[PDB]
RNA sequence: AUUAUUGCUCUUCAACGAGGAAUUCCUAGUAAGCGCAAGUCAUCAGCUUGCGUUGAUUACGUCCCUGCCCUUUGUACACACC
RNA sequence: GGUGAAAUUCUUGGAUUUAUUGAAGACUAACUACUGCGAAAGCAUUUGCCAAGGACGUUUUCAUUAAUCAAGAACGAAAGUUAGGGGAUCGAAGAUGAUCAGAUACCGUCGUAGUCUUAACCAUAAACUAUGCCGACUAGGGAUCGGGUGGUGUUUUUUUAAUGACCCACUCGGCACCUUACGAGAAAUCAAAGUCUUUGGGUUCUGGGGGGAGUAUGGUCGCAAGGCUGAAACUUAAAGGAAUUG
């Protein structure tokens, strides 16, 4: 004597700008009854979707993305950058035995006071013409590499908030430039920013929030 | 009904713990050059003719 | 094309769970598990009931508002088995065959930078 | 009987003669 | 008397390492003295590739497997998995397959 | 010859309408169906040992049950896991 | 939910399942290996500070300053003790559901102490390589960690280099594996367990059939639990080791 199916006021999710398709998907809410409606109550739900989906290309078949809902109008609600995380299976495949892992992170602030932390992971490359079955680093060299990753990472940010951050990650200049400064010290391969967590997002600023909506 | 006839090409062994089923690779005389392996029931030899019903569902090991 | 959803198959031992929800998550849509489509305690994780519940799941799924769905399968994890269960893929089989689309799937098993001492004792679980 | 428990066995007896002897002060 | 040159299992110049548990029975057991099976497997299985490609979008997809370390405890490592048992000489062989 | 050794004729006309869970035997003139001689024997074969008569179906395989043999392995047993 | 199977259990207290966010305390997965370091116990997230160490390099400096050790002392796993914090986890006792003839257990549930840290005790482990320390000599191999020497060697391009990783040769000091066995051993096996009746480099410790017994006694140490020192009467023909065949 219920069945909330024939009651579910439906809705559609839209994607941000600096990507490909701004059309994400479909959802389920409720009848916008007075006092606790379907208005400002829910909204802020967040979606995990691979960006090989929302971009269409397949050279991005891991780098999963987390989008947070902010504003909603005219049977339509957008979303801003809220997360980027790698996939279990991908690293599970990345971490192969007989080599040195390297991990580092750092807390940082963008121009528009979006406070977050970014990560970094890389593996010593077995150079060709090599005999030794394993190839390990030299700790001190690992100190060095982590140091430079820290420098570079805290250099790329403090630049036009999410928008530009995503604009630096999507084409991965970070990876290739870490690769650039790296090869002087020690081989190293893969090299992925792997993960970045938001923790202290600023205020609403609805106007400036409409910065990726044409 | 699209029943398709396939001739035994080789006898591959007995599967199933009981040891009755026989692994055999066949080729249908309905457009040749298209080998598919099946598992029988009764006794068989080379160059017999099995009525394969479905034409894309082959098998291998039993238990 | 179709309409995206999330399947979420927590199918470790002893049971088998399926429920599509909103791609954001805060809006679930139909569930049902393996212990419902048979009763025997011992038969609560078997691939059969898994198939049956995958049926009862896809059924209401394509009968409310979603006709396609990405999945994320998960073992117990934490400080437990971490290895997938009996009706793990047995439910995956009967939700693609049941005429519903699939779109990239992964593993949300909660592997830790391990700790919180496991159950059992240093002497194991002898029997 | 196990060497560990025979160790415990005497450790106990020893602890008891201890007590009995204490009566004599 | 003694019947293993690596005593229990490989550890030479340590005295202590660090114990870990058993994925089967949870028995604590030193890492050096464990037994490790790098467990790998597609999410699918035998006859499930067909229902993947046929009931999904994409071109050929990608099909991501799963890796996970398998730790066992000699007792459970003999109860089923890597063990059998070997002759006196069949014992010194460090050949996996 | 009663508690009826066996044989005969009349009369009497039972249960059993294919048999639960389980379980025995078997691969060709074999299975099964059919009778005879022989042992026992004064008399008494629904038994037995043999014999021929009629004469199929299904395998030609496997380790799932069972039983066993063989290796590696443990042993503090050797009067040998009673 | 839980196991072999079950029950104890949890479920308008919307439980298991889901999403979002927060806190607490442990912990350091994968990478992690016959790989490193420390006297031993032991020691793996990050960064900074603090003092230390070996191997190497060395046409530097002193010039016998050393070797091994009764007494004496430093540290010393886990539990355990005192006083605070901490108390997620897991979890001696205790209570329980099953299980069996019984089941004070094994399995499941509740869960105190405990686990973590600070200040102080305690001083034991199969604290194991069941193998004292320093020095010499005695035999082949490819490994691999650290240091060094060598190169019209490789891969890095900027214009050739300079670095860096890699290849190769050599020599130190390492964690070890391989084959041998001259030689050793009761054997298993041992590059020391070898250079031992053809018996002697230096030095410390312990053992002298089994049981009684690490018991009794004294002393000493500790808050306690206990630690070190540690007999005898009597008893007994074997205990015991490695290998062989069943
Ligand atoms: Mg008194
Ligand atoms: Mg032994
Ligand atoms: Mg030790
Ligand atoms: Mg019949
Ligand atoms: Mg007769
Ligand atoms: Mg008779
Ligand atoms: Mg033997
Ligand atoms: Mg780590
Ligand atoms: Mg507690
Ligand atoms: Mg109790
Ligand atoms: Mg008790
Ligand atoms: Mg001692
Ligand atoms: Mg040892
Ligand atoms: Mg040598
Ligand atoms: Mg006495
Ligand atoms: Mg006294
Ligand atoms: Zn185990």
């Amino acid at each position: 004597v219920v069945d909330p199916f024939t009651r579910k006021e439906w809705f559609d999710i839209k994607a941000p700008s600096t990507f490909e398709n701004r059309n994400v998907g479909k959802t389920l809410v409720n009848k916008s009854t007075g006092l606790k409606s379907a208005s400002d109550a829910l909204k802020g739900r967040v979606v995990e979707v691979c960006l090989a989906d929302l971009q269409g290309s397949e050279d991005h078949s891991f780098r999963k993305i987390k989008l947070r809902v902010d504003e909603v109008q005219g049977k339509n609600l957008l979303t801003n950058f809220h997360g980027m995380d790698f996939t279990t299976d991908k690293l599970r495949s990345m971490v192969r035995k007989w080599q040195t892992l390297i991990e580092a992170n750092v807390t940082v602030k963008t121009s528009d006071d979006y406070v977050l932390r970014i990560f970094a992971i890389a593996f010593t490359r077995k150079q060709a013409n090599q005999v030794k079955r394993h190839s390990y680093a030299q700790s001190s060299h690992i100190r060095a590499i982590r140091k430079v990753i820290s420098e570079i990472l805290t250099k790329e940010v403090q630049g036009s908030t999410l928008a530009q951050l995503t604009s630096k990650l999507i084409p991965e200049v970070i990876n290739k430039e870490i690769e650039n400064a790296t090869k002087d010290i020690f081989p190293l391969q893969n090299i992925h920013v792997r993960k970045v967590k938001l923790l202290k997002q600023p205020k609403f600023d609805v106007g400036a929030l409409m910065a990726l909506h044409g | 009904t699209p029943v398709t006839l396939a001739k035994v090409i080789k006898v591959l062994g007995r599967t199933g713990s009981r040891g009755g089923v026989t692994q055999v690779r066949v080729e249908f005389l309905e457009d040749t050059s298209r080998t598919i392996v099946r598992n029988v029931k009764g006794p068989v030899r080379e160059n017999d003719i099995l009525v394969l019903m479905e034409s894309e569902r082959e098998a291998r090991r039993l238990r | 094309s179709q309409v995206f959803g999330v399947a979420r198959i927590y199918a470790s031992f002893n049971d088998t769970f399926v429920h599509v929800t909103d791609l954001s998550g805060k809006e679930t849509i139909a569930r049902v598990t393996g212990g419902m489509k048979v009763k025997a305690d011992r038969d609560e994780s078997s691939p059969y009931a898994a198939m049956l519940a995958a049926q009862d799941v896809a059924a209401k799924c394509k009968e409310v508002g979603i006709t396609a769905v990405h999945v994320k399968i998960r073992a117990t994890g934490g400080t437990r088995t971490k290895t997938p269960g009996p009706g793990g893929q047995a439910a995956l089989r009967a939700l693609a065959r049941s005429g519903l689309r699939i779109g990239r799937i992964e593993d949300v098993t909660p592997v830790p930078s391990d700790s919180t001492r496991k159950k059992g004792g240093r002497r194991g679980r002898r029997l | 009987m196990r060497a560990k428990w025979r160790k415990k066995r005497t450790r106990r007896l020893k602890r008891k003669r201890r007590k009995v002897r204490a009566r004599s002060k | 008397p003694k019947k293993r040159a690596s005593n229990g299992r490989n550890k030479k110049g340590r005295g202590h390492v660090k114990p870990v548990r058993c994925v089967n029975c949870s028995k604590s057991i030193p890492k050096d003295k464990a037994i490790k099976r790098m467990a790998i497997r597609n999410i699918v299985e035998a006859a499930a590739v067909r229902d993947l490609s046929e009931a999904s979008v994409y071109p050929e997809y990608a099909l991501p497997k799963t890796y996970n370390k398998l730790h066992y405890c000699v007792s459970c490592a003999i109860h089923a998995r890597i063990v059998r048992v070997r002759s006196r000489e069949d014992r010194k062989n460090r050949a996996p397959p």
